[PDB]
RNA sequence: ACUCUGGUUUCUCUUCAGAUCGCAUAAAUCUUUCGCACUAAAGAUUUCCGUGGAGAGGAACAACUCUGAGUCCAAUUUUUUGAGGCCUUGCUUUGGCAAGGCUA
């Protein structure tokens, strides 16, 4: 029936290597700040367009700002201006920078920065102090050495025989932070129709140097 | 020693003392220790050294304050109590529990009671401010006022304060404020000849879940029904008290004789054969009515050839014929027919008629212009009661005491009320803040919408 | 009581029995930096103590953070209390009251609410990020609140699965984190008794994602279980601190043998953990069963088919078992309510321990006078009623019991701010469910019902017809200052009351929130940041008042000051034309206002010590050091009132009669201020002369208080006035490349970068900056958008800095809608605020004088 | 350490399924909204693309991995003895019981 699949980690590592051209190698959703589904929903509900995002017809009828009759609340003689309140500010905090937040979805806040250091040299040990990591500047109620503490001969480190790393350890650690189809080791077969090969391509920001038609 | 001799008493002006609104500090929004400043009428918080009221006293030089909850006057910059009976009236305005005044009809007091300004008024006969479009609510509240038993019940705070409430229950806000409203209406000594219903209407809006708003006016009949039901439910403490003041005053017992009918598109033989089904016969669905819904006959369309006006005229006894007992008004729900015969079994002390004016036709809502010809001093309902029932009630002579009348188109309509002021015999028409002396004869001419009658 | 409750390992009767014994209770606050794993740790504890509750394979279940806004944002917003029964290492079950506080700096006030009703603090530090801004702030606040401190180094798996550090380098990173925490503690605490080190058991290493929680004692006990002959306490003593192990002699020595052997921690603790993690993530299908057998862990076929992250969680749950290391850490070092009652009373109770009732509360006896103290206000799901949450310090609270609730203004002389209320119900507050109980003894947390009406922020629950000398607990001193000011109005004024109600409710939900109404009828909300005000307005729009609300753009609350003395001695008489007061105003010395704010000096001290301090630290004259009257508007206010009236000219006894009135006027004037009705800061007021009427009735009261305010205003105005912007401190955790870009952002918002040091052991940098609060709106969004989300910043109030412009400059022309240049920003900030407050267009220097 | 169920693969039927039934995404109809509706939004219904859960039936080859169930400790601190004998007082169920002082 070809409905369920389970793979061993070396196979998934080879598959992830063979599909590196179709993956952006992002390890976070922080790349999608104010640019994800919830941010787009907030923009649409507020009838505002994110620069990199799409534009929609107004969700509700919008009254021209020239229609309000200069109340004490919106008196411009009282408003202090330092920076222009952008659309991004209003999307980030819909209930603070909007006077009528309706059908607005709160965008996910900051996630901790994944600091996964990608290994380039297979010959290097899996657990190795990469130069990317900032070197740590080195510099205790310890018991006295003369005391009679003895360790029984039955006692040794829990996995002393077990090697610290194996040839396919860095591959697994990389697979931890792979995109979703490769984060798994067991899964359910999908239709060829149901797999969008390029969905993550336009889900990300458009490249900086691009013509006007491809941006649209 | 500073008491009884505070020089800042002449600084008090009663012209600005409006106690008809929420009792919260104007600066901190805090209900706790709300003090009203008697010089400017603004509510502040606290009494100590660093409270908003103290700062206001030392800032605006207002040196007289009254505790909105303790009913005690203070001078804040020196912070000593004020004891003078001449200020007592102010407290009576703030807590005007008019138990005796509302004991009878709210308007029972027809005395030319003088307000602080030279505006003589009769207690109970007091106009209600029209906050946007709330004239229907003012008319209904005035109709429920001037009812001696209900008004007397709500004029005493102790009658309903001690009844239990659920923790997360908001319905009781309808009760207490309503009582508060009564004590404001029937106050013999008031600073102004009008009362703001703002707090009561806010409670109504909150309790009705955005129904019967203050900005958009609603039906008088629907609002009266909801208000009576909510008062009955809220006065039942943590349970359905079968006998509340609302039920004791307005609720009566009526016997519904529901007779199911065969489908008219059947042969006569099958029509009579269904008479033996024991389903299409009179049933015993006797229940309790809070008000009587009288259905006017349809407009005569073409005017009659007689010299009479195009406005139709129907006697009160003609609309009060569905409840005689033998009259069979057809009732037809979806794919079913009925014949609801009605027979009154217990006449409430105060009878409520809800005349049906606004009807939704195929395209819009039409207000029936039929004029009800009713007497205002003697109506005998003995002929609408069963013989075994007629013996129970010694009295059936009803006098009209309240008459809510709707004027204008169904959309942009206005509500006014004709109330009978007891003690005197005068009839007063109230529309918002307008109180006119109407002649007793002219009441029957207007399109009566809701009516309140007293059984004597 | 008897009610439906979820299935748990222990029994509710046992939980109620533990509450009676105050020696087995631990009041713990799990604080830390944003997203450092506190909520996930609480979820792990809940999963341990609740068999039916299991974390989803994909989504990290959060038992706390129950709010909808918390779920959507992913950021903890309100403190969640959780009462559990946790087994120790020896198996002794302890009652644990854990207040999971939010990690975001904007909600630091919330943590303060959780620090008043707790005896111990557990600070969660990311093993990768290390010590961040909120960790330092919370360390300072905790050690300043006289609380025991322990550390949980969470997310150690990031050292293994993200940084891929060598085990010795991971040990170095952990040691550096511990050393930095110890340095911070020693800097903020004079006493060196509370040294934190994992040898003492003060430090636990955890990974709440994979449920890897252990201390040295717990993991040594794991060794004892697998090899019986070893004693775990001595082994745990030998496990940490550059002590090497010799297997030839089986002995631990400070001298390293073979010059290549690793430390005890690396050999016995870190390396086995690395091997377990690497075997699970790298060699699962080929070599996981052998290592699982070696560890004694047996997994089913269906369990071995899980993905790598669930498999790690399962394996580490089976290996380490219960979080007994955390229980040890919080039992040995965090005082019980019995032990820790005395510091709490000495620090928070206003009457002090020396009072009879303070002595009564020092015992924390269940059978005493009731002295419950609630610091939180939790709204129900419907949002109508509020439950007051706090700990019971003495006596016992009973359901359906009359109670006297004392507000923040309750005093013995003025008892008006007290209300007799009937308690409705009592709940033991677990996160997602509440255990209704009949009574709660002293030393436990409780959700009192029916006492929410007379309290806004802080309450003092006591029993009526008794404790006639009972006083209130000190109101919550907050870590930061609420600055960001927003005006709020309804879309439809007809529904104004609802919003008002909502305001009250938010004032109860947020401990540091300040809602008021200005002179122009404008409703004002003060918050600590844009996220804080976003959450406040979401609550105000959806939970409390369901009406549409218009929100003005955010502005900051400025301060007022002087830079040089008054040109001439200002003066004012009473409306009686008597009681002339002549004053001058001068700026304070550098750091004096900081000393006053940070409680370094208190007016409650005697004359001798205060005069000695002001004479030695700031070299004041003895007469000047003894003539100080009051400190600013509030207690420990930044301003100072002194009288230089020589006794020859003015009778000191007569002046003392009006001393209270003059001090009240000074405090009110400093609270209001004449420029834009804002707090006067860092100004020294000297009373040069004071005529006083002899008769009592012509002085005091409403005569001298407004006169004092007028003369204070004149002295402030004649001295060159200036405005203080609030300057926030910003910490940016950004990649190495993005650091430069960060500067660019701070270039556009008047931001000054103070330091850009890297994070040791991490590939990121911490760029610290000082940005104006008025310019900070959208700075977080600007920085995250410009750097593609790789840079994240947290801003917290730091200080007050003078605005470059001169507020009293009528020559400056200001267009209605234009960002003004710096040289006259103050001129823009004074008039516009003056329009927001509702005052006149401009203020004149002789407005409050007597000549004109 | 020994016994006994629950097997896997595939085909078909029935039923439930608001579960991202689907880590994908279409069509139609009606209403509503402002333009003046492929180049447009909202609300609702329905049909297709095809799943999951449970049950039943069929036939293909596997029958106990797993899930389970049934099934080496005499020397301190507990289980290889400080263990037994004497006297007085209250009741004697005239066997002795209860307490204290002893000898060991």
């Amino acid at each position: 029936t070809y409905q369920r699949w389970q793979f061993t980690l070396p196979m998934m590592s080879t598959l992830y290597r063979l599909a590196n051209q179709l993956l952006t190698d992002l390890v976070d959703d922080n790349y999608f700040y104010l640019f994800d589904l919830k941010a787009f929903f907030t923009s649409k509900a507020l009838n505002m367009a994110i620069p990199g995002g799409p534009k929609f017809e107004p969700l509700v009828r919008d009254i021209n700002l020239q229609d309000e009759d200069w109340n004490e609340f919106n008196d411009i003689n009282k408003i202090i201006i330092r920076q222009p309140i952008r659309t991004e500010y209003k999307i980030a905090f819909p209930y603070l920078y909007n006077n009528l937040p309706h059908h607005v979805h709160l965008t996910w806040y900051h996630t901790p920065n994944v600091v996964f250091i990608k290994t380039e040299d297979p010959d290097l040990p899996a657990f190795y102090f990469d130069p990317l990591i900032n070197p740590i500047s080195h510099r205790e109620p310890l018991p006295d050495d003369d005391e009679e503490f003895e360790l029984p001969e039955f006692v040794e480190p829990f996995l002393k025989d077990t090697p610290l790393y194996t040839d396919n350890t860095a591959n697994g650690i990389a697979l931890l932070w792979a995109p979703r189809p490769f984060n798994l080791r067991s899964g359910r077969t999908r239709r060829a129709l149901d797999i969008p090969l390029v969905k993550n391509w336009y889900r990300e920001h458009c490249p900086a140097g691009q013509p006007v038609k491809v941006r649209v | 020693r500073r008491s009884r001799h505070c020089p800042y008493l002449d600084t008090i002006n009663r012209s600005v003392l409006d106690f008809d609104f929420e009792k919260l500090c104007s600066i901190s929004l805090s209900h706790i220790n709300a003090y009203a400043c008697l010089v400017c009428g603004k509510y502040f918080q606290g009494r100590g050294l660093k409270s908003h009221a103290y700062i206001h006293s030392v800032q605006f030089s207002h040196h007289v304050f009254l505790n909105l909850h303790t009913l005690k006057f203070y001078c804040l910059p020196d912070n000593y109590e004020i004891i003078d009976s001449s200020l007592e009236d102010i407290t009576y305005v703030l807590k005007p529990t008019f138990t005796k005044q509302q004991i009878a009809n709210l308007d029972k007091q027809a005395k030319l009671s003088r307000a602080y300004d030279g505006t003589t008024y009769l207690p109970g006969i007091v106009g209600l401010n029209n906050i946007k479009a709330n004239d229907y609510a003012n008319a209904v509240l005035q109709a429920l006022s001037n009812v001696p038993p209900l008004r007397n019940y709500f004029l005493e705070e102790d009658n309903y304060k001690n009844i239990k409430r659920p923790p997360g229950d908001i319905m009781f806000l309808l009760v207490q404020r309503f009582g508060e409203l009564m004590r404001k209406l029937w106050n013999p000594r008031n600073f102004k000849a009008h009362v703001s219903p703002h707090e009561m209407l806010q409670a109504v809006v909150l309790c009705s879940k955005k129904t019967f708003q203050i900005t958009k006016q609603g039906d008088g009949v629907d609002f009266l029904s909801w208000f009576l039901n909510a008062l009955h439910s809220a006065l039942g403490g943590t349970k359905k008290k079968k006998k509340t003041i609302v039920t004791d005053v307005f609720q009566g017992s009526m016997r519904i004789f529901t007779k199911k009918l065969p489908h008219p598109d059947l042969p006569a033989e099958e029509k009579e054969q269904l008479l033996h089904n024991d389903e299409y016969q009179e049933t015993m669905v006797e229940s309790t009515f809070m008000y009587l819904t009288l259905d006017l006959p349809t407009a005569p369309l073409y005017k009659d050839e007689k010299e009479q006006l195009i406005i139709p005229q129907v006697p009160l006894f003609n609309i009060l014929a569905k409840f005689n007992g033998i009259t069979e008004k057809e009732y037809k729900t979806y794919k079913e027919n009925f014949l609801k015969r009605f027979q009154l079994t217990k006449l409430p002390p105060y009878l409520i008629f809800c005349i049906k004016r606004f009807t939704k036709n195929n395209f819009f809502v039409e207000k029936n212009p039929t004029i009800v010809n009713f007497p205002i001093t003697n109506v005998d309902l003995r002929e609408y009661l069963s013989e075994e029932v007629q013996a129970v009630h010694k009295n059936t002579t009803y006098d009209l005491i309240a008459n809510i009348v709707h004027d204008g188109k169904p959309s942009e309509g206005s509500y006014r009320i004709h109330v009978l002021h007891h003690g005197t015999g005068k009839w007063y028409e109230l529309q918002d803040l307008q109180v006119t002396d109407i002649l007793p004869q002219m009441i029957t001419l207007s399109e009566a919408y809701i009516q309140i009658w007293k059984r004597r | 009581m008897e009610q439906t409750l979820p299935v748990t390992v222990y029994e509710m009767d046992f939980l109620a029995d533990l509450m009676d014994n105050s020696e087995l209770i631990r009041n713990v606050t799990l604080c830390g930096h944003l997203h450092h794993g506190k909520t996930c740790f609480v979820d792990c504890l809940i999963e341990q103590t609740h068999p039916e509750i299991r974390k989803r394979y994909d989504q990290d279940l959060c038992y706390t953070d129950i709010l909808f806004t918390e779920q959507e944002r992913g950021v903890g917003i309100k403190s969640t209390p959780v009462t559990v029964v946790l087994p120790d290492t020896k198996g002794k079950s302890y009652l644990f009251n854990i207040m999971d506080t939010p990690g975001h700096v904007n909600f630091s006030d919330e943590v303060t609410a959780g620090l008043r009703i707790s005896d111990g603090v557990v600070l969660f530090i990311d093993a990768a990020e290390g010590v961040m801004l909120n960790t330092e702030r919370l360390i300072k606040h905790a050690v300043q609140e006289r609380l025991a401190v322990t550390v949980c180094i969470n997310k150690i798996d990031r050292l293994i699965l993200e940084l891929k550090l060598p085990p010795t380098d991971a040990y170095y990173k952990l040691r550096h984190i511990v050393d930095e925490v110890n340095g911070l503690i020693s800097m903020y605490s004079t006493d060196e008794n509370l040294i934190l080190s994992p040898l003492l058991g003060n430090v636990c290493f955890s990974s709440s994602q994979y449920s890897i929680c252990f201390t040295l004692g717990s993991f040594a006990k794991i060794y004892a279980d697998t090899f019986g002959d070893i004693n775990y306490q001595e082994f745990a003593k030998r496990l940490w601190g550059d002590i090497y192990f010799n297997p030839k002699t089986r002995k631990f020595t400070k001298k390293a043998p073979t010059s290549s052997s690793q430390r005890s921690f690396v050999e016995f603790i870190l390396e086995p953990l690395y091997k377990i993690l690497a075997q699970v993530v790298g060699d699962v299908d080929t070599s996981l069963p052998r290592t699982l057998d070696e560890l004694g862990i047996h997994l089913t076929k269906e369990e071995l088919k899980l993905n790598i992250r669930p498999l790690l969680r399962l394996v580490c749950k089976k290996f380490f078992g219960e979080f007994t290391g955390f229980v040890d850490m919080c039992v040995q070092h965090i005082p019980s309510p019995k032990v820790g009652a005395k510091p709490k009373i000495e620090h928070t109770y206003t009457g002090g321990v020396d009072s009879d009732l303070g002595e009564a509360m020092s015992d924390c006896d269940p059978d005493g006078p009731l002295m419950c103290h609630t610091t939180k206000m939790y709204s129900t799901d419907d949002g109508v009623q509020f439950h007051a949450f706090g700990r019971v310090l003495s006596g016992t609270i009973h359901a359906g019991q009359p109670v006297k609730v004392l507000g923040e203004n309750y005093t013995l002389e003025d008892e008006e701010d007290s209300q007799i209320c009937t308690v409705g119900r009592l709940w033991i507050s677990v996160a997602r469910y509440h255990i209704e109980v009949n009574r709660v003894p002293a030393g436990n947390w409780v959700l009192i019902e029916g006492v929410d009406q007379p309290i806004v922020k802080t309450a003092t629950i006591t029993e009526p017809r008794g404790n006639e000398e009972a006083q209130i607990f000190r109101p919550l001193k907050f870590n930061t200052t609420s600055v960001i000011k927003i005006a709020v109005e309804p879309v439809n004024p007809s529904e104004l009351p609802k919003m008002l109600d909502g305001l009250r409710k938010v004032n109860k939900s947020y401990p540091s929130l300040t809602t008021k109404v200005e002179e122009s009828g404008e409703h004002v909300i003060l918050g600590t940041g844009e996220l804080y005000l976003d959450c406040v307005m979401h609550d105000l729009r959806k939970m409390y008042s369901e009406i549409d609300i218009k929100v003005a753009d955010p502005v900051v609350t400025f301060c007022e000051t002087v830079v040089e003395t008054s040109s001439l001695k200002c003066f004012a008489e009473t409306p009686n034309k008597k009681n002339k007061i002549t004053m001058i105003a001068e700026p304070l010395e550098k750091g004096l206002a900081e000393d006053i704010e940070n409680e370094v000096v208190q007016i409650t001290w005697n004359r001798k010590k205060l005069g000695e301090f002001f004479q030695t630290k700031y070299d004041w004259d003895l007469l000047a050091a003894r003539s100080i009257w009051a400190f600013g508007p509030d207690a420990t206010g930044p301003n100072i009132l002194v009288d230089d009236t020589l006794p020859s000219e003015v009778d000191k006894a007569l002046l003392g009669s009006v001393k209270d009135s003059i001090v009240q006027g000074f405090q009110w004037g400093t609270r209001e201020g004449p420029l834009c009705d804002e707090l006067i800061r860092n100004v020294k007021f000297k009373i040069l002369d004071a005529v006083v009427a002899q008769e009592p009735l012509h002085r005091g009261g409403g005569q001298i208080i407004p006169t004092a305010r007028r003369v204070v205003y004149s002295a402030f105005l004649m001295a060159t006035p200036r405005l203080m912007e609030p300057y926030y401190f910003v910490e940016v955790q950004a990649p190495a490349d993005c650091v430069s870009a960060v500067y660019t952002v701070l270039a556009r918002r008047r931001g000054h970068v103070t330091q850009d040091a890297p994070i040791p052991g991490s590939p990121l940098y911490t760029i610290k900056a000082f940005i104006p609060a008025i310019d900070s709106f959208g700075f977080e969004t600007d920085l995250r958008t410009h750097t593609q989300g790789q840079a994240f910043s947290l801003s917290v109030f730091h200080h007050w800095q003078i605005v470059p412009g001169d507020p009293l400059d009528k020559s400056i022309v200001i267009r209605p809608l234009e960002p003004q240049p710096a040289p006259h920003l103050a001129r823009e900030f004074m008039i516009k605020t003056r329009r927001r407050k509702g005052l006149s267009e401009d203020v004149s220097i002789s407005k409050f004088f007597d000549d004109p």
